[PDB]
């Protein structure tokens, strides 16, 4: 109504006029007022005025919060100490106390680094627990540890809304918009409230992120106490990394209470469910082994038929199509076809001995070296195949154990902080053979052994491979694949200073500066560090045409989660290296139509390196529209690498390190065909 | 050429084959007809027939509603090729079958697609050249030098407009008939067009399925749009009966004008 009766009531500064005028404002304060509180020019005298002074401070913060202010609103409440489903409490508490305590916690969080803000934050915490508007008072109280007592003070019964909503959008905005230590608070406090609650698999993802030995123990005694089994054994072994499955098998072998977690701790009980269930309900067509195994020639398409032949691990006809197929094949194909027996025998551990023994102790060193490679690929927890190759190790130039060293050291690296494999790998790296793939599979071997360790190590392993890396400045491919294992050791953490230690003792000529930028690639698995994004755009125009390919190739690893920012204008440039940067930066995701849209233009190119590189990501991102790109390559080609690579794209068509290392090592295919002997032994495929 | 852009749509509409009822057999005949090649191939390539011609249908309602409601089944997860109206041949000089060659080369480069020819009124609407470019359309459409590449689905309005010579080369797989939408098909069209929207309780159906007479779905969709906006003028999503009859007057007048 009109302000005629109540307008001359706030002008008198007397105590009774306030102690009866202010309760009328509290009564009529259900909707604030009839207007936008234009009485500021009359209550600004009451600003200096004060018996019921907490009501004067409450009305003062009410009007200052009503029209506008930045710092002066929460002062009457931090001095007031408030003690004196309606619309009043919803208005003056919900939005006014939401933005009020939001700007108080913001100003007190940015300005200074007592307990008044804790009492305000717990008061608003309980009052908004009564208000029951989630994710908004929460999304505002994210930045103010107190979050632990906030979650354990709030997570009592509401599990679906706070876990699903709060953990979903607060986890996404906690890896996107929140730095590392508060995400660690999410991991520990989420271990608390999620340890006290149900939904164990999300705590298992909290073990994929925490990598702690206590979570798997509490979730195995709690998952063991609470009564399928083989499924959570399957994605239990898939979720666990290299550290907590050997630590898991050593603690379960230390307890030996049931030995079923020991049985599930290896590769046996993750493959014995899959193979029969896959052969029974699915029946693959033989027109691709017969067709794709029939139009082969030129001694390379037949190698593509050895890889497609390796796709089976239902039908084992092309595998067992007599003999002499490996004898007619050349060395480049004797090693790949020698590893084909390892690719086709992923299961049947007992049969692997009687299937590979026929080619063992032969006359050609490459047949039995690729046979030891097969014995290393087919097994990862049997550890009973190393002795015949690990035994001799005494050539010092070449006797069957440099190629057998590739086979058993690489396959053993795929099979695996084991000390008595590195005590034997010390003369392996210290051998310094002219063959590149010796130090290749050595650095990749110990590197894949040291993935996800306790923030890596700067010990004599990487120190030894760095000293022997800078031993001689010849065959820079060593400088191209030793940072592979170096980055495999640095992988698993971003905040560590080991990258800056490499920036101390590694900075040299652009060879080891490319090593340093590879350590920079694998040392930034991903967090909120946009400084490296603007620095990425700053160093994006470097004259060196390889640190752009790798350092800019890191895009698919850094922002691997937020796929909305990954597409950029890299294709609009003129440098072919940048076209390779986007082409490799597409990824192996579900393959939306936008990706194939980018491959409709990236596919058509004249250089054999890019035309050879496009079917890898085109056919890895789509594993309907699978035969159209193959017909497109048939229309473009009709070199040898394009045909072998498109048949290998017929192979491809029909957060672990195991799915990240192989192709990152495959990023150096623009060289001699010796790398294509390591192309046939990838483990990143599904 | 701006006319090439308005030829086909590149979007993926959410309208599937399970959003319409009554003609489940009539939609599973074309779904089973053109969804067997290039998708679910164990019943297509193992037999060894491969009739890369596709069925030819015709909708008495037409106007894209029925023919696009039957062709929309293939638009769920696949590339689509659309051709609507024979005006593109008659709106310019007699350049000839070069546009058909452009659609044949973009269909060659886009083999996993569906060819949809709509509003076939070439001979129904020089005139001597229309017959020879239409017979040339039948010649190039037969696929005399190409293997199985794409499934062509033609769609006209009147079956008597097409000459008997355009039947045997074109229609070789199968043809069917579509019933008359008098009361029940218009009741189902009304239910689908009034499934997402909210209507009042007093809104009767017998007067709505009675006042109509040989109407397609574009006008009932137009009165659902202007009825949702007209009812939305009062900041309400509920469509009253008097406002839906006030919008029904557009149907009663439009077909009579």
């Amino acid at each position: 109504r009109d302000k005629a009766p109540v307008q001359p009531q706030q002008s008198p500064a007397a105590a009774p006029g306030g102690t009866d005028e202010k309760p009328s404002g509290k009564e009529r304060r259900d909707a604030g007022d009839k207007d936008k509180e234009q009485e500021l020019s009359e209550e600004d005298k009451q600003l200096q005025d004060e018996l019921y002074r907490p009501a004067l401070e409450e009305l003062r913060r009410q009007i200052r919060s009503s029209t506008t202010s930045m710092t002066s609103v929460p002062k009457p409440l931090k001095f007031l100490r408030p003690h004196y489903n309606k619309r009043f409490a919803a208005d003056i508490i919900s939005v006014l106390a939401m933005t009020m305590s939001g700007e108080r916690e913001c100003l007190k969080y940015r300005l200074v680094g007592a307990g008044e803000v804790a009492k305000e934050w717990q008061e608003l915490d309980d009052a908004e627990k009564v208000q029951r508007e989630p994710l908004l008072t929460l999304v505002k109280e994210i930045v103010p540890l107190l979050m632990e007592i906030e979650q354990v003070d709030m997570l009592e019964k509401d599990i679906d809304e706070n876990a699903y909503a709060k953990v979903c959008l607060y986890l996404t905005s906690c890896v996107n918009y929140v730095p590392e230590p508060e995400n660690s608070a999410l991991l520990r406090c989420a271990l608390g409230v999620f340890r006290k609650f149900s939904r164990f698999p999300e705590a298992l993802r909290l073990a994929l992120m925490l990598n702690d030995m206590e979570l798997v123990e509490d979730i195995f005694t709690s998952c063991k106490d609470v009564v399928m089994l083989g499924r959570h054994g399957v994605f239990l072994e898939l979720s666990e990394d290299v550290e907590e499955y050997e630590d898991l098998t050593e603690i379960m072998s230390n307890v030996q209470l049931n030995s079923n977690f020991l049985a599930l701790a290896r590769e046996l009980d993750i493959m014995e469910p899959k193979v029969p269930d896959d052969i029974y309900k699915t029946h693959l067509e033989n027109n691709r082994f017969g067709g794709s195994g029939s139009q082969v020639d030129s001694a390379r398409m037949n190698l593509a038929s050895s890889f497609v032949n390796g796709f089976v691990n239902q039908d084992k006809l092309l595998t067992d199509d007599g003999n002499k197929w490996l004898y007619k094949n050349k060395d480049h194909g004797m090693l790949s076809a020698a590893a084909s027996l390892g690719m086709i025998l992923l299961w049947d551990v007992d049969g692997g001995l009687t299937q590979i023994d026929k080619y063992l102790y032969s006359s050609e060193d490459y047949i039995k070296s690729g046979a030891l490679l097969a014995c290393g690929i087919v097994n990862s927890g049997v550890r009973n195949e190393c002795d015949p190759a690990l035994a001799l190790l005494s050539d010092y130039v070449l006797h069957n154990s440099n190629t057998m060293r590739l086979g058993s050291i690489f396959g053993l690296g795929l099979a695996y902080n084991r000390e008595d494999v590195l005590t034997l790998l010390l003369p392996v790296m210290g051998d310094s053979k002219s063959s590149m793939e010796v130090a290749g599979v050595t650095a990749l071997a110990c590197g894949m052994i040291a993935v996800g360790s306790c923030n890596g190590d700067v010990t004599s392993t990487i120190l030894q491979t760095i000293m022997e890396k800078s031993e001689t400045e010849l065959k820079d491919t060593y400088a191209r694949w030793l940072p592979l294992g170096l980055g495999l050791n640095h992988l698993g953490k971003g905040e560590a200073i080991e990258a800056i230690l490499a920036a101390l003792e590694v900075v040299s000529e652009p060879f080891r500066s490319f090593a340093n930028t590879l350590v920079d690639v694998c040392a930034y698995a991903g967090s909120g560090n946009v400084l490296k994004v603007q620095q990425l755009l700053h160093i994006c125009s470097e004259h060196f045409d390889s640190k752009e390919k790798e350092e800019d190739k890191d895009k698919k690893e850094k922002k691997d989660k937020d796929k909305k920012e990954a597409p950029a204008d890299m294709g609009a440039h003129q440098g072919v290296a940048v076209l390779g940067i986007a082409l490799i930066a597409m990824g192996e995701e579900i393959g939306a139509e936008m990706a194939l849209r980018t491959f409709g233009h990236l596919l058509r190119y004249g250089e054999p390196t890019l035309r050879r590189a496009v079917p890898l990501a085109l056919a890895l991102i789509s594993v309907s529209h699978d035969a159209d790109p193959e017909v497109s390559y048939n229309s473009i080609f009709a070199a040898r690498l394009a045909a072998m690579l498109r048949q290998l794209a017929q192979y491809h068509a029909k957060k672990g390190t195991l799915t990240l290392c192989p192709y990152h090592s495959d990023r150096q295919l623009m060289s001699q065909v010796a790398v294509a002997g390591l192309l046939t032994v990838l483990v990143s495929f599904l | 050429d701006p006319l090439v852009t308005v030829m086909k749509v590149e979007k993926a509409p959410q309208e599937t084959y399970a959003d319409i009822g009554g003609l489940d057999n009539q939609i599973q005949e074309i779904k089973e007809s053109v969804e067997l090649p290039l998708t679910h191939p164990e019943y297509y390539e193992e037999m060894g027939i491969k009739p890369p011609k596709g069925v030819i249908l015709y909708g008495p309602p037409g106007t894209g509603k029925t023919l696009l409601a039957k062709a929309v089944a293939n638009q769920t997860s696949a590339t689509f090729l659309r051709v609507v109206g024979s005006e593109l041949i008659q709106k310019y000089l007699g350049d000839g079958p070069k546009l058909v060659r452009e659609l044949f080369r973009v269909a060659e480069e886009h083999a996993p697609s569906i060819v949809f020819i709509d509003e076939i009124d070439a001979i129904g609407t020089g005139e001597r050249e229309i017959q020879r470019t239409m017979l040339e359309l039948l010649n190039q459409l037969d696929g005399f030098d190409s293997r199985g590449d794409v499934k062509v689905i033609m769609a006209t309005n009147r079956i008597e407009t097409l000459d008997p010579a355009l039947i045997r080369p074109g229609r070789i797989d199968r043809k069917i008939e579509f019933p008359l939408p008098d009361e029940k098909t218009k009741k189902r069209i009304f239910q689908i067009h009034t499934s997402r929207m909210t209507l009042a309780d007093d809104v009767t159906l017998d007067d709505l399925i009675m006042a109509k007479d040989d109407l397609s779905g574009a006008d009932i969709k137009a009165i659902c749009t202007e009825a949702g906006l007209m009812a939305l003028r009062e900041r309400r999503m509920k469509v009253t009966n008097e406002d839906f009859k006030k919008s029904k007057e557009n149907v009663l007048y439009k077909k009579q004008e």
